């Protein structure tokens, strides 16, 4: 039993090891998949097929560097998948021919939420897979050790942040009243955020948002948003610094402000667009 | 809420289309996803059109946005053009809180979109270095001679820190210079994947 590398490198009977270099997909997004199909670079053959049958398994499968911190995956061995890193030796596949047939091993790697920018450095050891060989003729047990090296960087683009918020706020606090608006942002990967409000306005200072309603437009008032006592006019980007794994609260309060001189009974409802600007 | 898969987008001149991922985290709450592309001056012209123009994401979903080139090579081919893509998530109205005073918010993600002319000399990964400078007891004029938009950040006059900058292709961008400077420039840029590039030392021109 012997195996050779697509590049031509071989490991004779008895086993040994070899490097298997791979060019992985340059970019992979979170939730997406990185597949390293080795059934394209590792071939083995049976030496005395006419009288001897060969049993090949995936003895072990280990992760290294990037793959080990930025990914979670499975090892699909001949139409079946198992955890990777591996925790148990897989079923055996048979080799019964002197013709080099593939070794059906493929990695399915998925970048995690926290995956950096370069989840895999170019030239780094990605994995080490051990191919086990036995036969129905004697008691030989040899191990073929494949070392998977990544030829290029595998980049996992940084995603947008998440704006957690409690739905439609009840500015009920009877006309004079004023509630605080829960709103935080958490970025999987730290980055600088910036936001601004947009909406129809009703004042020269552009900070009191008009009342949009169906039942008795309590004419006279409007909704003004403040962040820790500071007014936020429309289209006035507020630097939020850099949001990270800890959701920053924008610290907003819906306040009633007056527009014209004649506050009047009725309902006061408003619609404001909050736009987060990415760097 | 709802978040975009990228923090920016690069539109390759020629590309029939470019995809962007959108996903709703709220286990239960529908949204109306409206998306459009403003230009550098923030004017909703037509240069780029996104599909679907309007749709709903009932709870956790993960659809795809398609940015479509609309400017039949009517744009600068020797450098990038800055555009702004906006994805607004519209929450449905709560038929219960009718006689109530309410304030419904609507989150919108606004990410840069660069139009990259298919043929450019200086390769993108080799541009954050061409960044030269020019100081004063006031100004520290950045100057990007490349055809890409440099998103300069963590820019320090060594001593004092400074104001981030977006230095347009083959153009400059001034930044205040608060005495504490000396000459030890230290900046980092944001790359095509929204990832920081390695520190670098300012090379005056
Ligand atoms: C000499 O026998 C060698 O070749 C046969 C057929 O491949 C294998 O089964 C065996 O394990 C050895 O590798």
């Amino acid at each position: 039993f012997a195996c050779k590398t697509a590049n031509g490198t071989a490991i004779p009977i008895g086993g040994g090891s070899a490097n298997v270099y791979v060019n992985l997909a340059p970019v992979v997004n979170v939730g997406q998949n990185l597949v390293v199909d080795l059934s394209t670079q590792i071939f083995c053959h049976n030496d005395y097929p006419e009288t001897i049958t060969d049993y090949v398994t995936l003895q072990r499968g280990s992760a290294y560097g990037g793959v080990l911190s930025n990914f979670s995956g499975t090892v699909k061995y001949s139409g079946s998948s198992y955890p990777f890193p591996t925790t148990s030796e897989t079923p055996r596949v048979v080799y019964n021919s002197r013709t080099d047939k593939p070794w059906p091993v493929a990695l399915y790697l998925t970048p995690v939420s926290s995956a950096g920018g370069v989840a895999i450095k170019a030239g780094s050891l990605i994995a080490v897979l051990i191919l086990r060989n036995t036969n129905n003729y004697n008691s030989d047990d040899f191990q073929f050790v494949w070392n998977i090296y990544a030829n290029n960087d595998v980049v996992v683009p940084t995603g947008g942040c998440d704006v957690s918020a409690r739905d439609v706020t009840v500015t009920l606090p009877d006309y004079p009243g004023s509630v605080p608006i829960p709103l935080t942002v958490y970025c999987a990967k730290s980055q600088n955020l910036g936001y601004y409000l947009s909406g129809t306005t009703a004042d020269a200072g552009n900070s009191i948002f008009t009342n949009t309603a169906s039942f008795s437009p309590a004419q006279g008032v409007g909704v003004q948003l403040t962040r820790n006592g500071t007014i936020i006019p429309a289209n006035n980007t507020v630097s939020l610094g850099a949001v990270g794994t800890s959701a920053v609260s924008l610290g907003l309060t819906a306040n009633y402000a007056r527009t014209g001189g004649q506050v009047t009974a009725g309902n006061v409802q408003s619609i404001i667009g909050v736009t987060f600007v990415y760097q | 809420g709802v978040a975009l898969g990228a923090t920016r987008v690069i539109y390759p001149a020629g590309q029939k289309q470019v995809q962007l991922a959108v996903t709703n985290n709220d286990e239960n709450s529908t949204y109306l996803i409206q998306s459009w592309v403003e230009n550098a001056d923030g004017v909703k012209d037509g240069r780029f059109i996104v599909t679907p123009p309007l749709f709903a994401m009932k709870g956790k979903k993960e659809n795809t946005l398609r940015i479509l080139d609309a400017t039949n090579n009517q744009l600068p081919q020797d450098r990038e053009s800055l555009f702004w893509m906006n994805v607004k998530a519209i929450p449905s109205m709560d038929k219960s809180k009718l006689t109530e005073n309410t304030l419904q918010l609507a989150i919108i993600s606004r990410i840069k979109l660069y139009y990259r002319p298919a043929k450019l000399a200086l390769p993108p990964d080799q541009a954050a270095e061409k960044l030269r400078f020019r100081r004063s007891a006031n100004s520290l004029t950045l100057i990007n001679p490349t055809p890409y938009y440099l998103t300069v950040t963590e820019l320090n006059a060594g001593t004092r820190v400074l104001e981030n900058a977006l230095v347009p292709p083959m153009g400059e961008s001034t930044v205040k210079l608060p005495s504490d400077a000396g000459s030890n420039i230290t900046y980092r840029t944001i790359n095509d994947y929204g990832a920081l590039t390695p520190k670098m030392t300012g090379v005056m021109e």
